Protein backbone atom coordinates (compact mmCIF):
# COMPACT_ATOMS: atom_id res chain seq x y z
CA UNK A 1 0.00 0.00 0.00
CA UNK A 2 1.12 3.55 -1.21
CA UNK A 3 -0.15 5.13 2.32
CA UNK A 4 1.55 6.15 5.59
CA UNK A 5 0.53 6.69 9.12
CA UNK A 6 1.94 8.92 10.87
CA UNK A 7 1.61 9.61 14.76
CA UNK A 8 2.20 13.17 15.93
CA UNK A 9 2.81 12.98 19.64
CA UNK A 10 2.11 16.38 21.16
CA UNK A 11 2.85 17.80 24.39
CA UNK A 12 1.66 22.17 24.48
CA UNK A 13 -1.89 21.33 25.04
CA UNK A 14 -2.87 24.98 23.26
CA UNK A 15 0.35 24.25 20.94
CA UNK A 16 -1.41 23.11 17.30
CA UNK A 17 0.15 20.09 15.54
CA UNK A 18 1.64 22.29 13.01
CA UNK A 19 0.14 21.96 9.87
CA UNK A 20 -2.69 23.12 7.32
CA UNK A 21 -5.84 21.33 5.54
CA UNK A 22 -7.36 22.33 2.81
CA UNK A 23 -10.02 20.68 0.66
CA UNK A 24 -8.69 19.10 -2.71
CA UNK A 25 -9.01 16.28 -5.71
CA UNK A 26 -7.57 13.06 -6.32
CA UNK A 27 -8.04 11.04 -9.06
CA UNK A 28 -7.59 7.31 -7.20
CA UNK A 29 -8.04 4.58 -9.32
CA UNK A 30 -11.20 2.26 -9.91
CA UNK A 31 -12.92 -0.44 -11.80
CA UNK A 32 -13.61 1.67 -14.96
CA UNK A 33 -10.74 3.86 -14.38
CA UNK A 34 -9.02 6.44 -12.61
CA UNK A 35 -12.00 8.85 -11.27
CA UNK A 36 -11.96 12.09 -9.51
CA UNK A 37 -12.85 12.45 -6.50
CA UNK A 38 -13.17 15.67 -3.17
CA UNK A 39 -10.26 15.22 -0.78
CA UNK A 40 -8.35 16.95 1.58
CA UNK A 41 -4.78 17.88 1.83
CA UNK A 42 -2.08 19.46 3.66
CA UNK A 43 -1.58 22.91 2.12
CA UNK A 44 1.31 23.84 4.29
CA UNK A 45 4.04 23.10 7.67
CA UNK A 46 4.03 25.42 10.37
CA UNK A 47 7.76 27.25 10.58
CA UNK A 48 9.33 25.07 14.06
CA UNK A 49 6.28 22.92 14.19
CA UNK A 50 5.91 19.65 15.70
CA UNK A 51 4.53 18.53 11.88
CA UNK A 52 7.45 19.91 10.31
CA UNK A 53 9.97 18.72 13.02
CA UNK A 54 9.04 15.18 12.38
CA UNK A 55 9.82 15.50 8.77
CA UNK A 56 7.14 13.05 7.97
CA UNK A 57 4.40 15.54 6.70
CA UNK A 58 4.93 17.35 3.50
CA UNK A 59 2.99 20.17 1.76
CA UNK A 60 0.18 17.85 -1.27
CA UNK A 61 0.05 14.79 0.83
CA UNK A 62 -3.02 13.65 1.13
CA UNK A 63 -5.12 12.89 4.58
CA UNK A 64 -6.78 9.28 4.43
CA UNK A 65 -8.31 9.02 7.78
CA UNK A 66 -7.77 10.50 11.02
CA UNK A 67 -7.60 7.93 13.65
CA UNK A 68 -8.74 4.81 11.97
CA UNK A 69 -11.90 6.85 10.54
CA UNK A 70 -11.91 7.81 6.84
CA UNK A 71 -12.59 11.39 6.03
CA UNK A 72 -13.78 10.58 2.72
CA UNK A 73 -17.30 12.39 2.57
CA UNK A 74 -16.79 14.85 5.10
CA UNK A 75 -16.24 18.47 4.61
CA UNK A 76 -12.72 20.57 5.80
CA UNK A 77 -14.90 21.70 9.24
CA UNK A 78 -15.36 18.41 10.20
CA UNK A 79 -11.89 17.08 9.15
CA UNK A 80 -10.28 20.44 11.44
CA UNK A 81 -12.66 18.91 14.68
CA UNK A 82 -11.75 15.63 14.21
CA UNK A 83 -7.78 16.32 14.27
CA UNK A 84 -8.28 18.63 16.96
CA UNK A 85 -10.30 16.18 19.54
CA UNK A 86 -7.01 14.11 19.02
CA UNK A 87 -4.59 16.54 19.35
CA UNK A 88 -2.81 14.37 22.54
CA UNK A 89 -2.21 11.62 20.58
CA UNK A 90 -3.28 11.95 16.77
CA UNK A 91 -2.59 8.90 14.50
CA UNK A 92 -3.04 10.56 10.26
CA UNK A 93 -3.03 8.06 7.89
CA UNK A 94 -1.64 10.17 4.70
CA UNK A 95 -0.61 9.60 0.85
CA UNK A 96 2.57 11.17 0.24
CA UNK A 97 2.78 13.62 -2.55
CA UNK A 98 6.26 13.06 -3.41
CA UNK B 1 -7.05 29.20 -1.00
CA UNK B 2 -9.01 28.37 1.86
CA UNK B 3 -6.93 26.45 4.82
CA UNK B 4 -7.77 25.29 8.35
CA UNK B 5 -4.92 24.95 11.17
CA UNK B 6 -4.56 21.70 13.35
Amino acid sequence: ETHRRVRLLKHGSDKPLGFYIRDGTSVRVTASGLEKQPGIFISRLVPGGLAESTGLLAVNDEVIEVNGIEVAGKTLDQVTDMMVANSSNLIITVKPAN
Amino acid sequence: VKESLV
